[PDB]
């Protein structure tokens, strides 16, 4: 009711996360690489 | 000597064409990607 817009709070969870992938592969395609930190894939980055 | 020193010094058209190819595709989305960086917080106002 009044108090509180728990719906907003439900909405705030959407944008980021969709924005991390936003940011993802805006750097991939800068980059010009799949793999620009061995968090996406230490194998890959090893290899 | 000659053929040496030509051998130790001149450079590999192949290799550097490709290299300028793959520069010359970075920089076109580098550019592209830094606009629509800027666009962003742009419409994160407009739609505040």
């Amino acid at each position: 009711v009044i108090n509180t817009n728990s719906l907003s709070l439900l909405t705030q969870n959407n944008l980021n996360k969709s924005q991390s992938a936003l940011g993802t592969a805006i750097e991939r395609l800068s980059s010009g690489l799949r793999i620009n930190s061995a968090k996406d894939d230490a194998a890959g980055q090893a290899i | 000597l000659t053929s040496a020193r030509s051998r130790i010094e001149d450079s590999d058209y192949a290799t550097e064409v490709s290299n300028m190819s793959r520069a010359q595709i970075l920089q076109q989305a580098g550019t592209s990607v830094l606009a629509q960086a800027n666009q962003v917080p742009q419409n994160v106002l407009s739609l505040l």
